[PDB]
RNA sequence: CUCUGCU
RNA sequence: AGUAGUAACAAGAG
């Protein structure tokens, strides 16, 4: 008696059942040490995608660079990134002709967005590689450092707050014959400057930073992500606005829309080819990833169809529209944090920083890396590797779609002009294609015919890993239709259990992650009930939290015991307090202190809900009751959750681990930033709702308005002559302090 | 709320736009936030007046509520901003689309099952 | 040559209020000089009409809302209404 | 002897 | 030793 959990699928349907096939509840696989050896991977294998093609030499940056464009046609179904200037314009007029105005009404949104955006657009993201210091920094301090750079180089441009404006001072600041920048070097702190010259700030403002993609699941191998610096980001921003109000048009074209907006648009969509697809024709559905498709997607082919798709425009869109891909064809890549040697007989580590690998020996390397560094060593200049082509984990999802959705349109029968033809889906590089044809000779046409002008567009489809079969069911994005979408379960298991968020935000985000799986990814309510439990003892021992009367011991035990026993009404304790669980299916959707108000003492509520308590601290309104979660697969979410803000909505330390680095000085600014902008708000309550507007410096408007208050005050008679006349004198010293300086 | 029985039934649920907050209907989002700024940062308003009646009485319930209100202005913004403005939200449902039914729809919808649930209070007339 | 005439003629800090707003509104100050020297008389006035005026039983009679950026002007003016009920 | 446990 | 797997940990920086 042998128990097999596959032989359940000899009853039940494999789509009805995937969750078993989701090992979700284990860890994802993590990546250990260095990620060079995967950079240099992926360089090496995109310019062998590539070799047939044109060999130069960049005149500004001095590095080689590779022009598979109209390279000779593919002979092998290997991947190929020969594409064709002119398949992939005639992909884009057909899209043009099939949809009239997409590009106009397209370029005119653009052009209102390009007007209305300012510079802080840019502080969203995440992981922007910061070129002033080498290395990967949230994308506002990145911005805010370029910000200082560009002015003391001169670049004050930026002040209109304008992104264009910031785009415009970019371009200045590579045209300058040279640049200044303020790095720390302890030996004591000292504030050094460093020169850079125009081809080393060129370079390195090119430079995309490359790491390992970590928890990434279904992969056995990792692969290597990069990030674009701040220079880059602006342009891509713009490009991507374009893009996805192009896709948002466009009927087969789902990625904007996501979550169950793209579920719905999707069911639609292959809804429709299923009506419009004559009776008596036979249909089948092809479901497949692109190999290599980032490695691919040439980035002056991009350039092509933005000038394509920004034709008639004023020159200055197109110029805008137009700089990303240009300076992407001429990005490189960083390799990493390099490789670690180890000497058995000494018994020693050390780390062998990536930029020393086009001077070290090649002894040092097992084969494996012993190879890869000969076949890269051509491509390094300064540390990093010339990438031009291909697109090493590029940001233009948004374009890269709606190159496929064009070569998905023209599978209409006015352009096939035979008896099959094709629609489908795309999204990044993942399609759901459907071939109609009177018979399965028609349908095999249809199919190699996409397939080579896919070939011919530079987009391979990955043969390895896709499949085809009579339509009604398919998988797209991890997304498995079955004549209908099935809920797909294990992708939420990890969303579930404690956050970590606070213990507030925490309970609020695990009630209503219940709820929404309830919603959206069929639990059943006896499964509700379970996962509360289950959350609900995670949270008790993540949060020491028990309930006061249990006997378990621990450090936060002893306090939770006391307020147990002060508690005449013990239902109103919150679950942070040791009460005890009121929650149900009913009221999943209720806050913990809104649901256990009524039952609350009177002064546990006052002090629970004290306004005055310094453990809750409220950033910019963007940041208030919402969260991001990162699913297993796909991008990170903003999740917003209901919470009642109380004590327990406190801050988690932050990592000191900077504190005993040379930039510690960073930390150290932020710190006073933040003793500066709390002042602010101290004067500027609105500062937080709503973001401020103004030329002057931050002390006049400070100072101004202590003023103003001072005089309405006294009209009020909210304060006296003596502290009127002491406000008074005080802005008159600061007044004195900031002239004097 | 009322709670009726509960019925077996292969339920269809079908993807569609809702409303999870169906905000201050006579005030668009915009005299929304016109009135949170009013209400809770009234010098920092700037040029703008109240014109739409509606602004004007809820401003001024909201106001004399508010009194001697020590919560941050923060949270008491934030907390308008959802009373007040309009959300939509694309969600799997089966019987009403209005917020009262929205919000309950875990507990009233299932996938085998429907729950007879009306919700207390008054219900809009449209 | 007359924007020198106006800079000679002013006081340095009337001349900046007038320099710094026109620069919030976008225009260059050295062509339409005319709007310039409007802009400077007119602060210059304002300001002597609350010049060594005050009240007491010493405190500024007239605050000078005209020279500041827009958001604190409008700030000043709500302010005012809100606490002496002035329309605003 | 001090600092750090995502920098 | 062992974890682990294409590169690392088996403390690191002063
Ligand atoms: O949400 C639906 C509808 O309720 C489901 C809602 N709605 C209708 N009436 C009210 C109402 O009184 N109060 C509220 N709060 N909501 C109401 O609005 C939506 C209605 O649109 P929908 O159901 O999507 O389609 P339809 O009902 O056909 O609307 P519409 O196409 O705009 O037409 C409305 C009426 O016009 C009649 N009609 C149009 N034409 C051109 C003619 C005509 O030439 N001759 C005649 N005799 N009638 C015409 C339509 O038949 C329809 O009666």
């Amino acid at each position: 008696m042998d128990v097999n959990p596959t032989l359940l699928f000899l009853k039940v349907p494999v789509q009805n059942a995937i969750s078993t096939t989701f090992p979700y509840t284990g860890d994802p696989p993590y990546s250990h040490g260095t990620g060079t050896g995967y950079t240099m991977d992926t360089v090496n294998r995109t310019h062998k995608y590539s070799e047939k093609g044109k060999w130069t030499t960049n005149t500004e940056t001095g590095a080689p660079q590779l022009n598979p464009i109209d390279g000779p046609l593919p002979e092998d179904n290997e991947p190929s990134g020969y594409a064709q200037t002119d398949c992939v314009l005639e992909a884009m007029a057909f899209l043009e002709e099939s949809h009239p105005g997409i590009f106009e009404n397209s370029c005119l949104e653009t052009m209102e967005i390009v007007q209305q955006t300012r510079v802080d657009k840019l502080t969203q993201g995440r992981q922007t590689y910061d070129w002033t210091l080498n290395r990967n920094q949230p994308a506002a301090t990145a911005l805010a450092n370029t910000i200082e750079v560009f002015r003391s180089n001169g670049l004050t441009a930026n002040e209109s707050g304008r992104l264009i404006d910031f785009l415009k001072d970019v371009m200045d600041s590579m045209d300058k014959e040279e640049m200044e920048i303020t790095t720390h070097f302890q030996r004591t702190i000292g504030k050094k400057k460093q020169r850079l010259n125009k081809r080393s700030y060129l370079i390195r403002a090119l430079t995309l930073n490359t790491m390992t993609k970590d928890a990434e699941r279904g992969k056995l191998k990792r692969r290597a992500i990069a990030t674009p610096g701040m220079q880059i980001r602006g342009f891509v921003y713009f490009v991507e606005a374009l893009a996805r109000s192009i896709c948002e048009k466009l009927e087969q074209s789902g990625l904007p829309v996501g979550g169950n907006e793209k579920k719905a648009k999707l069911a639609n969509v292959v809804r429709k080819m299923m009506t419009n697809s004559q009776d008596t024709e036979l249909s089948f559905t092809i479901t497949g990833d692109n190999t290599k498709w980032n490695e691919n997607q040439n980035p002056r082919m991009f350039l092509a169809m933005i000038t394509y798709i920004t034709r008639n425009q004023p020159e200055w869109f197109r110029n805008v529209l137009s700089i990303a891909p240009i300076m992407f064809s001429n990005k490189m890549a960083r390799l990493g944090k390099g490789y670690m040697f180890e000497s058995k007989s000494m018994k020693l580590r050390t780390q062998v920083p990536a930029e020393m690998l086009a001077n070290i020996d090649l002894k040092y390397f097992n084969k494996s890396t012993r190879e890869k560094i000969e076949k890269i060593r051509p491509l390094l200049i300064d540390g990093t590797a010339s990438l031009s082509p291909g697109m090493m984990m590029g940001m233009f999802n948004m374009l890269s779609t709606v190159l496929g959705v064009s070569i998905l349109n023209l599978g209409q029968k006015k352009y096939t002009k035979t008896t099959y033809w094709w629609d489908g889906l795309q999204s990044s590089d993942d399609f759901a294609l459907i071939v109609n044809a009177p018979n399965h000779e028609g349908i095999q046409a249809g199919v190699d015919r996409f397939y080579r002008t896919c070939k011919l567009v530079g987009i391979n489809m990955s043969k390895k890993k896709s499949y085809i079969n009579r339509t009604g069911t398919f998988e797209f994005t991890s997304f498995f239709y079955r004549y209908g979408f099935v809920a797909n379960f294990s992708m939420e298991l990890p969303s579930f259990g404690v956050s970590g968020i606070n213990e507030s935000a925490d309970m609020s985000v695990g009630v209503t992650v219940i709820k929404n799986n309830m919603i959206n990814n069929d639990l059943g309510p006896a499964t509700a009930q379970m996962a509360l439990q289950l959350f609900i003892k995670d949270y008790r021992y993540t949060y020491r939290c028990h309930r006061g009367d249990t006997q378990i011991q621990t450090r936060r035990a002893f306090e939770l015991k006391k307020l147990w026993e002060q508690t005449r009404s013990k239902a109103g304790l919150l679950v942070s307090d040791g009460g005890p669980n009121l929650y149900n299916i009913r009221n999943l959707h209720i806050p913990e202190v809104c649901l256990k108000w009524e039952l609350m003492d009177e002064d546990y509520q006052g002090r629970l809900c004290n306004p005055m308590n310094p453990f809750v601290s409220h950033k910019e309104i963007d940041s208030v009751n919402n969260a991001v979660v990162m699913p297993a697969h796909g991008p990170a979410k903003s999740m917003e959750y209901d919470a009642v803000a109380t004590t327990h909505s406190w801050i988690p330390k932050r990592n000191r681990s900077i504190l005993n680095t040379s930039q510690r000085g960073i930390l150290e600014d932020e710190q006073m930033y933040q003793k500066c902008c709390n002042l602010f708000e101290k004067f500027f309550p609105s500062s937080s709702y709503r973001r401020p507007v103004g030329i002057s410096s931050m002390v006049e408007a400070m100072v101004s308005r202590a003023r103003i208050d001072a005089r309405i005050d006294f009209e009020s008679g909210r304060i006296k002559k003596e502290e009127f006349a002491e406000i008074m004198k005080i802005c008159s010293t600061i007044e004195e302090l900031r002239r004097q300086k | 709320g009322t709670f009726g029985p509960v019925h077996f039934r292969n339920q269809v649920k079908i993807r569609r736009r809702v409303d999870i907050n169906p905000g201050h209907a006579d005030l668009s989002a915009k005299e929304a936030q016109d009135v949170i700024m009013e209400v809770v940062f009234p010098n920092e308003v700037g040029a703008r007046i109240l014109t739409s009646e509606s602004q004007l009485t809820i401003t001024k319930e909201k106001k004399k509520e508010l009194q001697d209100c020590k919560i941050a202005p923060l949270m008491v913004a934030y907390m308008l901003e959802r009373e007040l403005v309009r959300k939509t939200r694309f969600l799997p449902v089966a019987g009403g689309t209005s917020s009262v039914y929205i919000e309950v729809l875990h507990l009233t919808q299932g996938t085998c099952w429907e729950q007879m649930y009306t919700p207390g209070g008054e219900v809009r007339n449209d | 040559g007359m924007e020198d005439f106006v800079r000679q003629c002013f006081n340095p800090m009337i001349v900046e209020l007038a320099e710094k707003a026109m620069k919030e509104y976008g225009e260059d100050p050295k062509i339409e000089t005319n709007k310039f020297a409007s802009i400077c008389t007119h602060l210059e006035v304002c300001f002597m009409y609350s010049d060594f005026h005050f009240i007491d039983e010493l405190k500024h009679r007239f605050e000078i809302i005209e020279g500041r950026d827009r958001t604190m002007a409008w700030t000043v003016v709500n302010s005012i209404c809100n606490t002496t009920g002035v329309e605003k």
